[PDB]
DNA sequence: GCATCCGTGACAAACCTTCCAGCAAGGGGAAGGTCAAGAAATTAAT
DNA sequence: ATTAATTTCTTGACCTTCCCCTTGCTGGAAGGTTTATAATGGGAGCTGTCACGGATGC
């Protein structure tokens, strides 16, 4: 019922899990009056939920949002729909910009494979 | 100062002489070369590394004379107080002082009629002693077994009180008298008519007007709390070769400091009674082998199979700080040298080869060159020593003469086997020496490396030339 | 750390009964499974510092701490220089007969206990930073000329 | 390995042959000293030995 | 072999020995047993405490024999201060006057 | 302190201990030890200023 | 940091390092003498506390002492002499500057060319022995001379 | 030269290229005995390279060895595009991951819209 | 009151917690360092 | 005994590092805790060290 072991478990480690635990991401589970901490199966299905969300490509803030109302019987999932809608457009949005670069660049660099000459037309030209 | 006061330590004493207290058996850390908090040679106990400048490096640079760094308690100052800042490692329990217990005499069975076999019985702990008991069958100073023990719980129970060890001996000490029992004995030893007797109450009742007279008390002479050596004085210092140059007197503290924890660890653990004896005990040996390792029992050894020099090894014979670092000394401005032949000398005159005096007067060559203008700085007098220029001969020259230096045969033989002499100037690389006194040296020409040592001052100068010249004598 | 050390001796001690040779660094890191530097990091501290006492010498006169160096070293830079180059200061910056000298005695620690900035010395005289860095510039500029700061200008080596 | 190098190059019977000659060598190696575990020492001899 | 102010120690801040450490010739207790037998003070209060021993007193001596002031200027021994504060450390109460 | 340096320093150190022996420093070695002028020679005239005023 | 073995030293001339190469080495049958710089090894020395007359004086003037500290083994003073060989040795996975370079290939040059000519005069005694079996059993004064060894 | 106004030319602060100082791939340039920066016309080149790249065309891994290979001078053609040829191959895959995110969230993530319908099981069908 | 026994001189191996530095790829606050404007202090007409 | 063109002083107005910090891990270092067959009197000089006193036992 400890934190490694279930991380082992689960496919995690426990750094990833104990930064979580510094900030506020994972609900803190209660001292078992050792040097260890005990978890609850719920605490685990919010570890892995987690570990799912951060694993297919998701912000950590995003996921630190899913994971707040989680574990709780009102589970909104309307205003937290739009709240990840927003995140996949900024994703899409860095997909854009990022093929935007892909295509602005990829026609100049055909010749000088590598010879002692110096002249190059692509750097005299990009500045 | 005039006068030199020595008395027997106070655990107050030794709190006030404190100014922090050492719990944990760290030296210092084994990646970066800083000590952490709490350790032998910490920088809130003892004091910082380098001049001005703390541990975590937050306060330097004479900005901080005074005030304490609240992050690890360093005390912002010079060096010199890492030879002067004492120890107060918190004991857990009182333990015997070895220089007090198993000398010759041991001077603590003469203070109370107890023979050594005795001390021996009750201070390793086999044997209990009783300070006072209800009837006159368990008296004061009666040596008893644990069988015996026993016997006095089932018979006597609360009415008596016999510990064991260092502290039922330190309570003995402690609440025995303090000047009735010298009257006493002040009167049974012309009570009493005898000789073998009147040759040790006398000395046991001059040991008492002693501790009466001087101010000192018997709880004072045994140790419930040991102060460690200034950590300067026992340097743990990183040699040239990659590894460290530590001490065998701070492996004797961390062992001794290890048992203190072990010790603490016992007390509040509720401990049964034979471990907790032989914890004291181990205590007891520990002190006993770092103040005199060669009294209680074996020496004990290292990683180089060799006896640790205790506190008592570092002051004995010639290789005690006495006789190597004390009273025959290393000093500066020595020069170890052959001796040659000058017979177109002077009988106040002798050799100096001009390296020699060019190394070895450099801050009157210095000081010579700057009062002539020859010279700007220190240091560019000193390059043109480094590169032999040709005045710095003639400055030498000027300055050798009128100056007597002393010459010192090493071992000397009696008092002419060192004397003064003035100087002069010739090449080669040895000093030549008169040949009429080198009868009063007892030195033949056999390669004698003898020491040169310039006298500074005019007071010393004078000295040298007014009165240990050979035209002296 | 003395775990690590204890399994990097055992896999040496292995490695020279299967060689004969003495064990390389590299062998070892590949046994341990750590990078190179930390195995010659925790082969530096390898063992207790030699005590004091041990004889280097040929007989049982001349013991170790007869061969240590001086940590804090007096030089005859360090102690001629540390003086004399205070009286130099206090014999040049006497001859500055207004208040830069006075500013700038404070202004690194000269004949002072806290080394002051630029802000610590104004609120004394002159609030504005840039008016007692002008005066410092100044200062420099009277000098940094090779005519009467020569003995100043020595003082380099 | 660690008592066949204390033996050779610390013990009080290993010392640095002095190879200036040929002689101190041969009079090195027909050296018969004293010292050392078993032997006596310089400071505890008497005219005996 | 000769020494003049360089690489000093740590243990009782001593000059050390031999010419590979450079390191000057100890002088030892017959020779201050002989310079007592001259009478001579200041040689001996200079080769036990100024010229070797008190590190505050040695650079304050080399100081003034720079400047040409060739006074002698004792203090306290930083070596007998060392005994001092290990006969202290040891469990013996002592001071000066 | 002059006999604590020629030979049992532990026996006569703890019988100065014990003792309370307060130095007044009087012979020639107890200022060698101290590292002051010595009383003999030309410091005696020193020690001559010295003790008397004191 | 650890200690490089360079030639910029600060607070020496010129002509103390007009013997040394880049990697302040002297080179081999350089006549030193005493006093003067052998290998310039300094080391990364830590930021210590400096007096205000030294920061006023570093102010003043362009005398910026670096953490490069002159802590170079000398010759000892009254020692002459020539060098007749620089050992260098280096641990594993250190680079090598271009003195330990050219010490090692000398190194190689050397044990290369004096094994070569202890093979050419054991290949010569050898043949030599050939040719004494071969005129001791026949003779041939132009099948066997005039022909090469090899 | 100080670097103020070669700070607006750039299109930077003082901090980003004080980091790129601190970092192993930009030159040391030259103090004009004060601690301030100076910049010549080539380190202005070297800085419009590195800046018309990690702000506009590429990040501080691929514009340090641009501008690593820019200071040899003799630079490559065909060595950057290997280098850009590897740098579309990983960003290829990064958006490859990204439009399977994309897919499994619209797989795994449409519920109910807003109404009196609370306590959605989806967060708990994408735990598993 | 006498013979006899010790100091002391001797040129393993995993298991789990907190604490702190690095590389992203840099922005900002605190604290200390240099440039163009107007104000003190000098001189050439009476 | 006067003041008008230079030459300094002073004041905003800008210019760098130092250090803490930004989300997101990633690795390293210091400290404490179990592990569950059978494990029960351990170990090491070195004397070839000789001649004194100071305390112990008849
Ligand atoms: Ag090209
Ligand atoms: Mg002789
Ligand atoms: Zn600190």
């Amino acid at each position: 019922m400890n934190i490694s072991d279930v991380a082992k478990i689960t496919g995690l480690t426990s750094k990833a899990i104990r930064f979580y635990e510094e900030k506020g991401l994972v609900t803190p589970p209660m001292r078992s009056e050792n040097g260890y901490r005990t978890y609850t199966q719920q605490h685990l299905n919010e570890l892995t939920l987690l570990r799912q969300a951060r694993q297919v490509g998701f912000n950590l803030e995003e996921s630190g949002e899913l994971v707040n109302l989680f574990n709780d019987p009102q589970r909104h999932s309307a205003d937290v729909k739009r709240r990840t809608l927003e995140k996949v457009a900024e994703i899409e949005r860095h997909i854009e910009e990022l093929q935007s670069m892909r295509d602005q660049l990829l026609a100049l660099a055909n010749a000088c494979p590598g010879d002692d000459s110096a002249d190059c037309p692509i750097i005299e030209n990009l500045s | 100062f005039d006068a030199i006061k020595i008395a027997l330590a106070s655990p107050d004493m030794i709190r006030s002489w404190s100014f922090g207290e050492v719990k944990k058996p760290e030296t210092i850390n084994y990646r970066t070369f800083k000590p952490e908090r709490d350790g032998l040679f910490c920088a809130r106990i003892f004091g910082p590394v380098k001049d001005y400048e703390c541990l975590c490096g937050k306060y330097k640079r004479l900005k901080h004379r005074g005030v304490i760094c609240e992050k690890c308690g360093v005390e912002v100052t010079q060096t010199k107080v890492r030879r002067e800042r004492m120890g107060h490692i918190e004991l857990a329990s009182p333990t015997a002082h070895i220089w007090f217990l198993k000398s010759l005499p041991s001077r603590i069975g003469l203070l109370l009629d107890m023979p050594l076999r005795d001390i021996e019985r009750v201070l390793y702990f086999e044997s209990y002693v009783v300070i006072e008991g209800g009837m006159t069958n368990l008296e004061r100073q009666q040596i008893l077994t644990e069988e015996q023990y026993l016997d006095a719980l089932e018979e006597f129970g609360d009415e008596f009180d016999a510990k064991m060890g260092a502290e039922a001996i330190q309570a003995l000490l402690k609440s025995m008298d303090l000047e009735q029992e010298c009257e006493q004995l002040r009167e049974e030893l012309n009570e009493t008519n005898s000789e073998t007797k009147r040759k040790k109450l006398t000395k046991r009742i001059k040991l008492l007007e002693a501790f009466v007279q001087s101010g000192n008390k018997p709880e004072w002479m045994i140790l419930t709390v040991l102060p460690v050596l200034p950590p300067d004085l026992r340097p743990l210092v990183p040699l040239d070769g990659g590894r460290f140059a530590t001490s065998d007197l701070n492996d004797l503290y961390r062992r001794v400091i290890n048992r203190n924890n072990r010790l603490k660890r016992l007390l509040d653990l509720a401990a049964p009674d034979i471990i907790v004896r032989n914890e004291k005990r181990m205590l007891q040996e520990a002190v006993d082998a770092l103040l005199d390792n060669g009294r209680r029992g074996r020496a004990i050894t290292g990683s180089n199979k060799r006896p640790l020099k205790s506190l008592a090894d570092m002051i004995k014979g010639k290789q005690g700080r006495f006789r190597q670092n004390l009273l025959g000394k290393r000093v500066d401005y020595s020069g170890r040298s052959v001796i040659t032949v000058g017979p177109y000398l002077r009988l106040h005159q002798c050799g100096l080869p001009k390296k020699m005096a060019l190394e070895l007067f450099k801050p009157f060559i210095y000081g010579k060159l700057e009062l002539r203008g020859l010279a700007t700085t220190i240091k560019a007098a000193k390059k043109m020593v480094e590169r032999e220029e040709a005045v710095v001969w003639d400055i030498l020259d000027e300055v050798i003469r009128e100056h007597p230096v002393l010459l010192n045969r090493a071992p000397t033989l009696h008092r002419l086997g060192i004397q003064a002499f003035e100087p002069v100037l010739i090449e080669g690389k040895a000093i030549q020496l008169h040949p009429l006194v080198c009868a009063a040296y007892n030195a033949d020409f056999d390669g004698d490396q003898m020491a040169v040592h310039v006298p500074l001052t005019l007071e010393a100068q004078l000295e040298a030339r007014a009165l240990m010249m050979s035209t002296n004598n | 750390m003395i775990e690590t050390i204890n399994k990097l001796n055992r896999i040496s001690r292995q490695m020279l009964q299967e060689m004969g040779r003495e064990p390389t660094p590299e062998e070892l890191a590949e046994r341990m499974l750590m990078p190179e530097d930390k195995i010659r990091k925790v082969l530096k501290i390898a063992k207790e510092p030699i005590s004091m006492e041990t004889p280097i010498g040929d007989d049982e006169d001349s013991h170790l701490g007869d061969f240590i160096e001086d940590t804090t070293l007096e030089l005859p830079l360090d102690s001629a220089t540390t003086e004399s180059l205070r009286a130099a200061t206090h014999d040049v910056l006497a001859g500055l007969t207004a208040r830069e000298a006075k500013v700038l005695r404070m202004r690194f620690g000269i004949d002072m206990n806290t080394d002051y900035t630029l802000e610590e010395v104004g609120k004394q005289f002159d609030v504005t930073r840039e008016r007692i860095r002008q005066i410092e510039a100044k200062a420099l500029r009277k000098l940094r000329h090779p005519s009467r700061s020569e003995v100043l200008r020595s003082f380099l080596d | 390995s660690a008592a066949v190098k204390e033996f050779f190059g610390s013990s009080q019977l290993s010392q640095f042959m002095d190879q200036n000659n040929p002689l101190s060598e041969i009079t090195h190696k027909r050296r018969i000293s004293a010292l050392g575990p078993g032997g006596l020492t310089r400071e505890r001899a008497g005219f005996e030995v | 072999h000769a020494r003049s102010t360089g690489s000093y120690s740590l243990v009782t801040q001593q000059p050390l020995g031999g010419k590979a450490q450079f390191g000057g010739q100890r002088f030892g207790e017959m020779e201050v047993w002989a310079l007592e037998a001259y009478g001579a003070a200041y040689t001996l209060q200079e080769m036990l405490t100024v010229k070797s021993d008190d590190v505050n007193g040695r650079t304050k001596m080399y100081k003034n024999i720079v400047d040409g002031n060739h006074q002698m200027e004792p203090g306290m021994p930083e070596s007998f201060n060392v005994l001092l504060k290990e006969i202290r450390s040891l469990g013996i109460n002592i001071e000066l006057e | 302190i002059s006999a604590a340096s020629f030979q049992e320093t532990t026996r006569v150190l703890t019988e100065a201990a014990v003792a309370g022996k307060r130095d007044e420093l009087r012979g020639l070695k107890e200022n060698v030890i101290v590292g002051r002028l010595i009383p003999a020679g030309t410091g005696y005239a020193y020690h001559q200023d010295r003790m008397r005023r004191r | 940091g650890p200690e490089e073995i360079t030639a910029d030293i600060p607070n020496v001339g010129e002509a103390a390092l007009s013997k040394l190469d880049e990697s302040g080495i002297v080179y081999i049958g350089a006549e030193v003498t005493g006093g003067d710089i052998l290998v310039g090894k300094v080391t990364p020395k830590g930021e210590t506390q400096l007096t205000p007359e030294e920061k006023l004086l570093r102010a003043i003037f362009g005398e910026k002492a670096s953490d490069v500290k002159d802590s170079s083994l000398r010759v000892p003073n009254g020692v002459s002499g020539t060098v007749i060989d620089v050992q260098v040795f280096t641990r594993d996975g250190v680079e090598k500057d271009k003195r330990a370079l050219e010490i090692e290939e000398m190194q190689l040059k050397q044990a290369k060319k004096d094994l070569s000519e202890e093979l050419q005069i054991l290949e010569a005694g050898l043949f030599s022995r050939i040719r004494a079996v071969l005129v001791a059993g026949g003779v041939e004064a132009e099948k066997l001379d005039k022909l090469p060894r090899d």
